[PDB]
């Protein structure tokens, strides 16, 4: 991956015009680096949203409003 | 003819253990719905820590 972006990057110093086939094999790596590196996060509870009586908090829970922050 | 409560005790240990084992899932039953209708917190027993 980096090397096909590298050549990419630097073909410009010699004037060559990439070909379709190192397009896509630049394409190609790009793409299985990235999915590697790939992270999604969670959107967590508003703040204010209430938790129900069900969780019995006062007893197994301290707050009765989720904190929802860092 | 059980002179001693030593030997009586044990005669009533077994008769409890003998009526305790069959009538266990309807007292069950009898609890697990008088929890549920009158427990604030009791509808939701049995999942009450989840994530």
């Amino acid at each position: 991956a980096v090397g096909y972006q590298l050549l990419l990057r630097m073909l410009s110093d010699y004037s060559l015009e990439p070909t379709p086939q190192v397009l896509s094999n630049a394409q190609r790596s790009y793409d299985a680096l990235m999915t590697d590196t790939l992270v999604v996060p969670s959107m967590r509870r508003r703040g204010d949203f209430p938790v129900g009586q069900g969780n019995k908090y006062d007893v197994f829970t301290s707050d009765r409003y989720y904190p929802g922050d860092l | 003819m059980a002179e001693t409560l030593e030997k009586k005790h044990e005669r009533i240990m077994l008769r409890f253990d003998r009526a305790y084992s069959p009538q266990k899932e309807v007292r069950e039953k009898c609890i697990e719905a008088t929890r549920f209708a009158r427990v604030p917190g009791g509808q939701w027993e049995g999942a009450t820590a989840a994530g």
